[PDB]
Formats: structure tokens, sequence, C-alpha cells
């Protein structure tokens, strides 16, 4: 083998890179499928009672 | 209920459905009502308070003018919603037609519109039944069906009736539709059993 230094980096478009940030955000997601559950019922449970509702008239008007 | 001042007469639709903080149980709401009945001292501050939470229903209550459908005096009101139930036919001194005059069916009559009976998707008469199909699918099928008997027996054998319960533009449509479409002129409506003599 010669001398050979330069580094052909891979060619990694827009789009490859958002697909591989996207799955590692869900895999984040998927660390804490139980967390992103509580939250959910959060939001449902503040929605049913108003409160959700009781903000959405403050912010509204 | 439309001339009350407060809400002593006031529609069970709003009742429980309105605002907020009026969804609490009347057991842990009437506690709550004593509380601020004995801790207020000037009503000015909790004045503010309720008009706060006035803002608070405006977000949630949509209240537009209609007409009633029923019959034909045209009554005019605001229909005041949350979401898609109907919570109060309000009518509205500036009303042409009735002013604050109403009926049974134009105050209380709207339930049909968010009864479960409604028909939500085109039907589409399949053997013996009556098959929910796609929007596209059932106008392509009307269309050529009515291409068909159009082009085979001539346009003179097409009636189309609308609907006096319906807009002006509906009536508008459908004489359209017969003449500057079809080109037939059998056309009617409940007028002639109702108002044609
Ligand atoms: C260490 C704890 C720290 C907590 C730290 C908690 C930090 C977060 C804040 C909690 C309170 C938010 C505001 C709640 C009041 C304003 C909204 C409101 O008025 O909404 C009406 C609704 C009526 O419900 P309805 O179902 O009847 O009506 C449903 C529809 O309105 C009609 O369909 O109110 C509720 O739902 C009650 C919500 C929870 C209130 C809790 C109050 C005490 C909190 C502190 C003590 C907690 C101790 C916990 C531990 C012992
Ligand atoms: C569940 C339980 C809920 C219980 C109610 C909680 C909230 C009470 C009202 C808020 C506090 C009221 C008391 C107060 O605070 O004072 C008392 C005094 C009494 O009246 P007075 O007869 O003595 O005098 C009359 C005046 O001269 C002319 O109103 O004043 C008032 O209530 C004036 C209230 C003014 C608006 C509310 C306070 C605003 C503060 C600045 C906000 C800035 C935001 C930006
Ligand atoms: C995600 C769940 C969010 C819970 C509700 C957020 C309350 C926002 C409070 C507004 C006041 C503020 O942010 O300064
Ligand atoms: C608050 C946390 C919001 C996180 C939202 C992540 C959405 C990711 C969606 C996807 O990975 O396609
Ligand atoms: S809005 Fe206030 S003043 Fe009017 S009826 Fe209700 S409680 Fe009474
Ligand atoms: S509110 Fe009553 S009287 Fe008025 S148009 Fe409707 S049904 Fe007729």
């Amino acid at each position: 083998a010669k001398a050979i230094k330069r580094i052909q980096k891979i060619e990694v478009t827009e789009e490859d890179q958002r697909k591989r940030d996207l799955r590692e955000i869900e895999d984040a997601l998927i660390d804490h499928k139980e967390a992103i559950l509580e939250t959910l019922h959060m939001l449902g449970h503040m929605n049913e009672r108003g409160v959700l509702p009781l903000l959405r008239g403050l912010f509204g008007q | 209920s439309t001339v009350c001042p407060c809400n002593a007469m006031m529609e069970k639709g709003m009742e429980g459905e309105a605002g907020y903080l009026t969804g609490i149980n009347n057991e842990t709401l009437r506690p709550m009502i004593e509380i601020t009945k004995g801790v207020e001292t000037g009503y000015g501050s909790i004045l503010a308070i309720s008009d706060m939470e006035s803002a608070m229903r405006d977000e949630r209550i949509k209240k537009t003018k209609t007409v009633c459908t029923y019959c034909g005096v045209g009554c005019s009101f605001d229909v005041w919603t949350k979401g898609r139930d109907i919570l109060k036919v309000e009518p509205q001194e500036e009303a042409p037609a009735n002013g604050i005059s109403t009926c049974v069916k134009g105050k209380f009559g709207w339930d049909f519109v968010n009864s479960e009976e409604r028909l939500t998707k085109p039907l589409i008469r399949e053997g013996d039944h009556f098959r929910e199909a796609e929007w596209e699918e059932a106008l392509l099928l009307i269309a050529s069906k009515f291409t068909e008997l159009k082009e085979a027996f001539g346009p003179d054998s097409l009636a189309f009736i609308t609907s006096s319960k319906c807009t002006n533009e509906e009536s508008y449509l459908m004489q359209k539709l017969a003449r500057g479409v079809i080109g037939t002129n059998n056309v009617d409506n409940c007028s002639r059993y109702c108002q044609s003599p």
C-alpha cells in the first residue's frame, strides 16, 4: 500500500441525517415509554378536568 | 329562559356545561360557593375574577347566528355551542323575524344535529342493504347512472326534488342541475303540497 492521507467521508445527505436523528428521538421515546404514557395521561386527565380548557380560555381570550 | 336576567330560568343544556368551573359537582360546588361567600369582602375583585371567567367561556363557547329550520317563521338566533353539542339557543333583540320569540323546536329541538342516527357517510344500495361507500365512488355511480338515463330516454325522463328545508343556494343548485346541467324542468319541493295553491 502507498501513502494516502485524504479521507473520503461518506455522503450522508439531508434525508439520511434526518432519518438517523428521528430514529434517535424515537429511541429516546422508547427508553421513556412509561414517561410518555404518563404525560399523555396527564394531558387527558387535565383536559377532562377542565384545567386544560381553563387555560385555553385563559390564553385564547 | 331567553328573557330571564339571572340563571334562575336557564336551559339544562347550559347547566354544568357552559364554563370550566361550572361543571363541578353540586356537592363539591356549593361548599366552594360558601367559601367564596365567606372569604371575599368586596364584590369588585371577585366580580373581576368572574369577568375573567366570562372571557374563559368566550373561547370555548361559540355563538353563531342561524335561522331555525323547522317552520317558516324563520326565527333567527345565536346557537351557543361548546364544540359539537348545543348548549343554548339564545335569541337576540336584533332578530328581525322573532327578536326574543322562540318555540320549543327552534330553541330546544337541535339535538338531531348531534344525533348518532345522522348519516355521516354516503350510502349505496348494494343488493338488499345500504353499504357505507366512499364519497367519490358514490358520486361516480350517481353521475354515470344519470348520464345513462339522460342519453337513453332523454332528460325529460329525469325529475329532481329540492328540500324546502334547505337554503336558497340549495334549491337554486337543484334547479340549475335540472336545467343548466341535465336539461329537464321536473323540479318541485314540499311547496307542491304546501304553498302551490
Ligand atoms: C406534594 C404535592 C404537590 C402537588 C403540586 C401540584 C401542582 C400543580 C397544580 C395543581 C392545581 C391546578 C389548578 C386546579 C384548579 C383550577 C382548575 C379547576 O378549577 O378545574 C375544575 C376541576 C373540577 O373537576 P370536575 O371533574 O368536578 O369538573 C371537570 C370539568 O370542570 C367539568 O366537566 O378541578 C379539578 O378537577 C381539580 C384539579 C386538582 C386540584 C388540586 C387542588 C389542590 C392542589 C394542592 C394539594 C395537592 C396535594 C397532593 C398530595 C397530598
Ligand atoms: S352570572 Fe352571576 S349575577 Fe348572573 S345569574 Fe349567574 S351568579 Fe347571578
Ligand atoms: S324558533 Fe320556533 S317559531 Fe321560530 S322558526 Fe324555529 S320552529 Fe319556527
